[PDB]
C-alpha cells in the first residue's frame, strides 16, 4: 500500500518498444587476480619449433636461451624439465 | 627605482603608457602591444573611441 | 510528459462511462496515478489514486464505491469507471502523476501529484444539449444558450490576441450558459460539434 | 564502536548446563563491570547477574542464585556466564550490559543483540501506561528506601524486538543521543520518568533500573508498555507587489504533520503548477522566492516579491494517515495591492437580433478597476432592478493586475419597448462621482 | 581531459583525395565508436561517417556513401577519414566526435576543434525559433518512426564559431555540466527541447540527433538557431520606518534595458550620493539595504528599513544608445510615513524697520507638523487674503522627520495702519480645533 | 578627494564665461568629466560630459553649440565656456567625476557619477546686484532685498548652531531675495561682497 | 524538576509565620532561588532572592525589614520569615528557581526564573474562617459564604470535566467569597478543612 510499496516492478518488454526500453541482456566480466595462481588465461601464443639453431625459447613457464636438439631422453610420461647433477635446465619435452 | 629626474617631463610624460582595458586578466608573463579599441558594450562601434 | 484524458461529456444522471488517460513521456508503472475532481469554480477534490491493479486503490469518502479505478500499463493509459453518477459529480477531471518513487540524487516530486493532464469535463444532467447563437456586440460577441459548457470562444479564429477578455459563463433560469467576448467571433462547442463564424 | 557480540544461545533441556559467552570491543573491556540481564519473551527484563571490574566481586539474582555462575576472562576481553540446572523458566534472551558506573550507581548503556536460550519484580512499576502524541506522559517507578531512594534509578526504552537502550540516567542526566524530552525524577523511595509529548518511535517497554545495598542486586521494572493513541487555510490572502506573503495553513498530525506537505499555483484558467513539494524543498522550475517552511502541524509558503504573475490560488496538500487522502487546502486566493484605477464604464442597448430571439440582455461594463469590491445599480429611469440582473467579474489581469465586470439585465421582449431609457449607476472607490451613460430606446 | 585533437585540412580541388586525422587522448580510444561529423560554412551539422569501437562496422551518410573511407588505427590511436572524388558540396568544417554509448543510441559528447576542408535532412527540425529571456520555449524536432520513433534524440548546442556540445541524452538526460534548465522531451516520432528560462549563453543553434535502423545513418538536426529577444519614475514613493519601499522606474531597450542603471540619493540641499551603480551592485560606503534590481526594462531600487536619513530624492539614471544622453529618472521623492505632529503655531507683526523700509511682511509659522498637506489662510479680522501672501514648506526633518511652513504676507506700509488685527488660521489634520495667536497694532 | 567650482556670478543675458572646476585627490586623465545643472529649487539637469579633448564630447540637447567642455589634465582642470546663455539656465552647476575606467577587484562608481564638486551658481539675468539689509524679528532676523542667492546667514557668527533653522528664499516683486534666521545674527553676500553683523 | 511550598494560610495581621518551599530534582546548591508574590487578580511583585547564606539577601523596596529569606541545602529547603505583615500582602507566593551559573554547552535559563512552584496562599486578615455553603441550581452550584479563597470546586468529583466553567470569587459587603460550577458538586475547603458533597 503507501509506503509499503512491493520493492520489485516488473519490466514491460514488448516487442514494439522503443529501442530505449526494449530488453538488453548485459554480461559484466569482472576480473580478479590476487596471490592465488592466475589460472584463466587468453588463449596461449605458441610460435613454431625450429631446431638447431640458437633460440630464446619459453616453454610455458619456462625460458631461456641455448640450441635444443631432438633427444633420446625417456622422460617419463609426466615429466615437463630436464636438469643435470648441476641443478641447470637440460633438456625439454615439447609442450604441444 | 625612482627615476623622476629621467622619465618625468614638465607638462606630463605623456611617452609611457599603461592598459586599463582588456577582456581577461593577463596571463603570467605576457605581454599585449595591441592597440585595438575596447569594446565594453554591446554595439559595436567600429573603432571609434 | 503529457496526460491526456478523454470520455467527458454528456451523462444521464446515474448513468455510466470511462475516463481514459493517456500517459506519454514517462515509465507509466513506476509512479502511481490518481484522479483528482474539480468543480466548476470550486476546489480540488481529490477522486481516486492507484498504484497497482493487484494492490489497494484509494478512493474519496463521497466516492467509495460507485467508482473504480484501473491501470493499463501496457497502454500506458489509466481509465476510471464512474457508475450511478450523482448530481454533485459534474466537475472537471484532472489525470494527475503522482510519483511514490524517489531516488538517491535524482530529486522529483516524491509524493507530490507532480504533473497534471489538460483535463476533461463531466456533465451529470438529463439536459440535452443546445447549439449556440452568437450575437455580435470595444467590440463584442455574445454567445448565449449553449449546453454544456465549455465553449471556445475567439476573435478572428485567434489572430486578434490582444485585449480579447473572457468572462466565465452563468447558469440561467433557463439552465442554458452564455459568455461573450470583448476586446469575426469563433465559437466553437464540442459537445454539440459546432463551429460558428460571425 | 562500543560494541558488544554475544553467543551462546540455543535448545537445551531441563537440567543441563548452558555457556554464553559475550565479547567486548573498542572499549576498556577490563575496567568496566558487566552484567548478564534475561528478558523472558513477552515479559520484563530479569537481571541474571553481574560481574565487576576485576572479576573479583559478583552478584546473582536470589531467582538464580546458587546455580549460575558469572566469569570474566580479561585477556581475551570475553565475558561468560555459565548456567547449571536449568530450569522451565529460564527460557528466555540474554543480553550482557556494559556498566558504565560503579555499583550502586549502576547504569547499563551498551547491551548485547540478544542470545535466544530455551529451555516477580522488587521494583513495582505500573504494567502500563496509555498516552496521546503531544502529551506530558509520567510513568513512575516505585520501590523501597534501598532501591530507589539511595541508588541511581536508570531508564531503559525497548523497542519492540530489539536491544533495551538507556534514556535517563543518575536519577536526571541523558546519553548522548536520548532526546532532551524524557526527563528523569526520583523523589524519595519513587523514581518517575516524564515524557513530554510524543511520537510513533516511542511505542516501547520502559524499565526502571536501581542497585540494592541490601538485596545486593540491580532489579529491573516491570513493563510499562507506552502506548500512543482538513488542511484548514486562509481563504484569500494579499499584498502588495515586493512584499514577503506568508500563505499558513494547518491540518493535524495525520494531515500535514507526519507528511509532506505541498503546495500549488493555480493561475485563473490553467492547471495548478507545483511550487513546493517537500515540506522545504522547491521543484526546479519555479523562482527561488517560492519558499516553503513545516513547523509542527503549520505549512507556510512564502512569496517573496509579487508581481503581476504571482496573484493565484494557492492550495497546500499533505496525504492523510488516518482518513488516507490527499487533503488539500481550502485554497488562498492571493491577489496584489495595486493602486486605485478608473472604472471604465459602457453600457450596449440590447441588438434587434435579442428582439428577434425574444429577449433583451442590455450589458454594463466596469474595466480596468480596483479593487474587487464594486456595485452596479441598473437605474432604469430612477428605478431599481429587482433581483434579475446577474453579474460576474474577471479575474485580476495577468499584466495590468486589474478587474473587469459586467452586468447583464435579461428581461422580456415587451418589456424593452414599454421603457424609454435604461442607464447603470457604478459604486467604487476610483471614481466617488458615478458616471453612466444613459442610452435611450 | 578526453580531449580530440584533429587535422588534416585545407585548400584542395574538387575530384582529389584528402586524408583527415584525428588523434585522440584521455581515454581508452579503441573502445568508444567515433564519428566524423560536417558543418557546411552557415549550415546545420552533416554527419560524414562513423566507425565502430573494432572499426570493425562502418557507417556512411548516403550523400557520402561510396566515396569516403572511415579508418582507425588503434595503435596509435588514432582515426582516419579519407575524402576521395570530392565534391563542391564538401567544402565545410569537420568535427570527429566520440561516441558515448553503442549504436543505435548514439551519443555524441566530445567534439574536435575543426578542421576546416575547402573545395537536405531527415530531421524536419525548424529553421529557427525565437525565444525571450525567462521564457519557456519548447524547439521540436520531427522524426519518422526510424529516426525518433525507435532511437535516442540528443541535443546538442553549438555557440557561434565552435565545436558542438552535448545537452540531452537518451531523450531525458543531461551530462555533467549541463543546467537542469535544459530538458529533453520524445513522444512518438517527434522529439523535442524545453528550455525553461533563457540568459545570453542560449544563443546558439541547437540540432537533433538520432540514429537509424533502416537508414543505417546518424541523422542531424537542421538550424534552429535560437534567438534571445525618458526614465519613467514616480513622482513621489513613500513608506513606514522599518519598511522595504519598492522605486521601480522604466524608460525603453535603449534607455535603460541595454545599459546599466544607476541609483542616486540626492538628499535635501547636499550633492547626490549614488547608491546604486550596476544593474545590481553597490559602491562600498552604502548601506546593504539599498539593493538595485534591473528585470528588463524596470529598475527597482529597494530601499528596506526606513529612518529619519533615509528621506531624499532617488534618481535613476541610464545612458541611451539612441538619444546618447545619460538620461535621469523623473525623480522619487521618498518621505517617511511618521505619526501625525501637532503643529505649532506662532506670527511676528512686522518690526518698526519694516515701516523704515516700506513694506510689511507679517509672518506666520507651523513647526513639527505632518504630513506636508497643510493651509494657511490669512484671516484678517474675518477677511480672506487674495492672492498676495506666499509660502513654502520645509523638506522632512533630518532628525525629527517633520515638516515647517512658514506664510508671509508682503503688505504696503500705508496698508498696515488702515487695519488693526491681523491673523492666521491654520488647518491640519493634527489639529481639529483651529490654533491663532492674533497679535494687534 | 574634491572638485572645486569657481566662475558663478552675475551674468548679463547673452553673456560668456567660463566655469573652472580643479580636482584634486585622483588620477584625473583616468576618469571621464561631466558638468550637472541643477536650477534653483528643481532637478538635476545634465549638462555636459568629456573624457578626452580629442573624443566625441557630448553635451544635453538644449545646450548643444552655446556649450563647450574641456580638460586640462595638466592643471587637473576642468573648463566650461558657456556663451549666449538663455535665462533658464540661471543655476547651480555641478562638477561631477564620472568613472568609466573599471579595474579587477577594485569596484568603484564605473560609469556612476561618483564625486560631486560643491557646485558654483551662475545668474543668467541683466538685473545689477544689492546689498542685503538686515531685520531681526525664538529671536530671528530677516535678510531682504538682497541680489542674487544665496546668502550665507547665521546667528552669532556660526556659535550658536541648534535650533538655527533658514527658509529658502523668495523671488519678490521687485526680484530681490529675503530669508530669516530664527532660533547677532552674520549675513555675508559674496557677489556683493558684504559682511554683515546685526 | 519540583519545587513545593507550605504555610499559606490565615494570618493575623501584623502576624508572623513561615514558608517553606521544598525542592526536588535539581542540585539545590547550584542555583539561586526567588519568592514572588502576585496578589489575587494582578500581577507578580518579586518578593526576594538569595544565592548564599553569607551572600546578600535582595528584598524588595516594600518588604525591606519585615522579611528574611533563608537556605537550607541539607534538607534542600528554601525558608522566608514574614513577619509584621500589612494588609497588601495576602497574596499567592511562589518559590521560583533562578539559575545563576551557565555552563558552557548546556544552555539552561541563565538568570530567568526558571521553574515556579504550585505556589501557597498567603491571607493577612483578623477575620475567622466560615465553611462553604452549597446551594444546587446547564446545571449548576453556587458556594457561598467561604472564607477564604480558595476553595476546590467540581462536577462529580472530577468524573464529570467537560463543560465545567469556575468564575473567580468575588469580595461581599460580609468580606466572604463566592463562586459556583457550571456545566453532584464537591467542595474541599482547605483552610477550613470541610469537604461537602450536594
Ligand atoms: C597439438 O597441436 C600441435 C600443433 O597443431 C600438433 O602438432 C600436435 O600434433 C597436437 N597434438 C598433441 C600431441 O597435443
Amino acid at each position: 500500500g503507501f509506503n509499503c510499496y512491493f520493492p520489485l516492478q516488473s519490466y514491460g518488454f514488448q516487442p514494439t518498444n522503443g529501442v530505449g526500453y526494449q530488453p538488453y541482456r548485459v554480461v559484466v566480466l569482472s576480473f580478479e587476480l590476487l596471490h592465488a595462481p592466475a589460472t584463466v588465461c587468453g588463449p596461449k601464443k605458441s610460435t613454431n619449433l625450429v631446431k638447431n639453431k640458437c633460440v630464446n625459447f619459453n616453454f610455458n613457464g619456462l625460458t631461456g636461451t641455448g640450441v635444443l636438439t631432438e633427444s633420446n631422453k625417456k622422460f617419463l610420461p609426466f615429466q615437463q624439465f630436464g636438469r643435470d647433477i648441476a641443478d641447470t635446465t637440460d633438456a625439454v619435452r615439447d609442450p604441444q | 627605482w625612482n627615476s623622476n629626474n629621467l622619465d618625468s617631463k614638465v607638462g606630463g610624460n605623456y611617452n609611457y603608457l599603461y592598459r586599463l582595458f582588456r577582456k581577461s586578466n593577463l596571463k603570467p608573463f605576457e605581454r599585449d602591444i595591441s592597440t585595438e579599441i575596447y569594446q565594453a558594450g554591446s554595439t559595436p562601434c567600429n573603432g571609434v573611441e | 510528459v503529457q496526460l491526456l484524458e478523454s470520455g467527458g461529456g454528456l451523462v444521464q444522471p446515474g448513468g455510466s462511462l470511462r475516463l481514459s488517460c493517456a500517459a506519454s513521456g514517462f515509465t507509466f508503472s513506476d509512479y502511481a496515478m490518481s484522479w483528482v475532481r474539480q468543480a466548476p469554480g470550486k476546489g480540488l477534490e481529490w477522486v481516486s489514486w492507484i498504484y497497482s491493479g493487484s494492490g489497494n486503490k484509494y478512493y474519496a469518502d463521497s466516492v467509495k464505491g460507485r467508482f473504480t479505478i484501473s491501470r493499463d500499463n501496457s497502454k500506458n493509459t489509466l481509465y476510471l469507471q464512474m457508475n450511478s453518477l450523482r448530481a454533485e459529480d459534474t466537475a472537471v477531471y484532472y489525470c494527475a502523476r503522482f510519483p511514490i518513487a524517489r531516488t538517491s540524487n535524482s530529486q522529483s516530486s516524491y509524493d507530490g501529484m507532480d504533473v497534471w493532464g489538460q483535463g476533461t469535463l463531466v456533465t451529470v444532467s438529463s439536459a440535452s444539449t443546445k447549439g449556440p447563437s452568437v450575437f455580435p456586440l470595444a467590440l463584442g460577441c455574445l454567445v448565449k444558450d449553449y449546453f454544456p459548457e465549455p465553449v471556445t470562444v475567439s476573435w478572428n479564429s485567434g489572430a486578434l490576441t490582444s485585449g480579447v477578455h473572457t468572462f466565465p459563463a452563468v447558469l440561467q433560469s433557463s439552465g442554458l450558459y452564455s459568455l461573450s467576448s470583448v476586446v469575426t467571433c469563433n465559437v466553437d462547442h464540442k459537445p454539440s460539434n459546432t463551429k460558428v463564424d460571425k | 564502536e562500543v560494541q558488544v557480540l554475544e553467543s551462546g544461545g540455543g535448545l537445551v533441556q531441563p537440567g543441563g548446563s548452558l555457556r554464553l559467552s559475550c565479547a567486548a570491543s573498542g572499549f576498556t573491556f577490563s575496567s568496566y563491570d558487566m552484567s548478564w540481564v534475561r528478558q523472558a519473551p513477552g515479559k520484563g527484563l530479569e537481571w541474571v547477574s553481574g560481574i565487576s571490574y576485576s572479576g573479583g566481586s559478583t552478584y546473582y539474582a536470589d531467582s538464580v542464585k546458587g546455580r549460575f555462575t558469572i566469569s570474566r576472562d580479561n585477556s581475551k576481553n570475553t565475558l561468560y556466564l555459565q548456567m547449571n540446572s536449568l530450569r522451565a523458566e529460564d527460557t528466555a534472551v540474554y543480553y550482557c550490559a556494559r556498566d558504565v558506573n560503579f555499583v550502586p550507581l549502576v547504569t547499563f548503556d551498551y547491551w548485547g543483540q540478544g542470545t535466544l536460550v530455551t529451555v516477580q519484580s522488587v521494583l513495582t512499576q505500573p504494567p502500563s501506561a496509555s498516552g496521546t502524541p503531544g502529551q506530558r506522559v509520567t510513568l513512575s517507578c516505585t520501590g523501597s528506601s534501598s532501591n530507589i531512594g539511595s541508588n541511581s534509578v536508570t531508564w531503559y526504552q525497548q523497542l519492540p524486538g530489539t536491544a533495551p537502550k538507556l534514556l535517563i540516567y543518575d536519577d536526571n542526566q541523558r546519553p548522548s543521543g536520548v532526546p532532551d524530552r524524557f526527563s528523569g525524577s526520583k523523589s524519595g523511595t519513587s523514581a518517575s520518568l516524564a515524557i513530554s509529548g510524543l511520537r510513533s518511535e516511542d511505542e516501547a517497554d520502559y524499565y526502571c533500573g536501581t542497585w540494592d545495598y541490601s538485596l545486593s542486586a540491580y532489579v529491573f521494572g516491570g513493563g510499562t508498555k507506552l502506548t500512543v493513541l482538513v488542511l484548514t487555510q486562509p481563504p484569500s490572502a494579499s499584498g502588495t507587489p515586493g512584499q514577503r506573503v506568508t500563505i499558513s495553513c494547518s491540518g493535524s498530525s495525520s494531515n500535514i504533520g507526519s507528511n509532506a506537505v505541498s503546495w500549488y499555483q493555480q493561475l485563473p484558467g490553467t492547471a495548478p503548477k507545483l511550487l513546493i513539494y517537500a515540506d522545504n524543498k522547491r521543484p526546479s522550475g519555479v523562482p527561488d522566492r517560492f519558499s516553503g517552511s513545516k513547523s509542527g502541524t503549520s505549512a507556510s509558503l512564502a512569496i517573496s516579491g509579487l508581481r503581476s504573475e504571482d496573484e493565484a490560488d494557492y492550495y497546500c496538500g499533505a496525504w492523510d494517515s488516518s482518513l488516507n487522502a490527499y487533503v488539500f487546502g481550502g485554497g488562498t486566493k492571493l491577489t496584489v495591492l495595486r493602486t486605485v484605477a478608473a472604472p471604465s464604464v459602457f453600457i450596449f442597448p440590447p441588438s434587434d437580433e435579442q428582439l428577434k430571439s425574444g429577449t433583451a440582455s442590455v450589458v454594463c461594463l466596469l474595466n480596468n478597476f480596483y479593487p474587487r469590491e464594486a456595485k452596479v445599480q441598473w437605474k432604469v429611469d430612477n428605478a431599481l432592478q429587482s433581483g434579475n440582473s446577474q453579474e460576474s467579474v474577471t479575474e485580476q489581469d495577468s499584466k495590468d493586475s486589474t478587474y473587469s465586470l459586467s452586468s447583464t439585465l435579461t428581461l422580456s421582449k415587451a418589456d424593452y419597448e414599454k421603457h424609454k431609457v435604461y442607464a447603470c449607476e457604478v459604486t467604487h472607490q476610483g471614481l466617488s462621482s458615478p458616471v453612466t451613460k444613459s442610452f435611450n430606446r
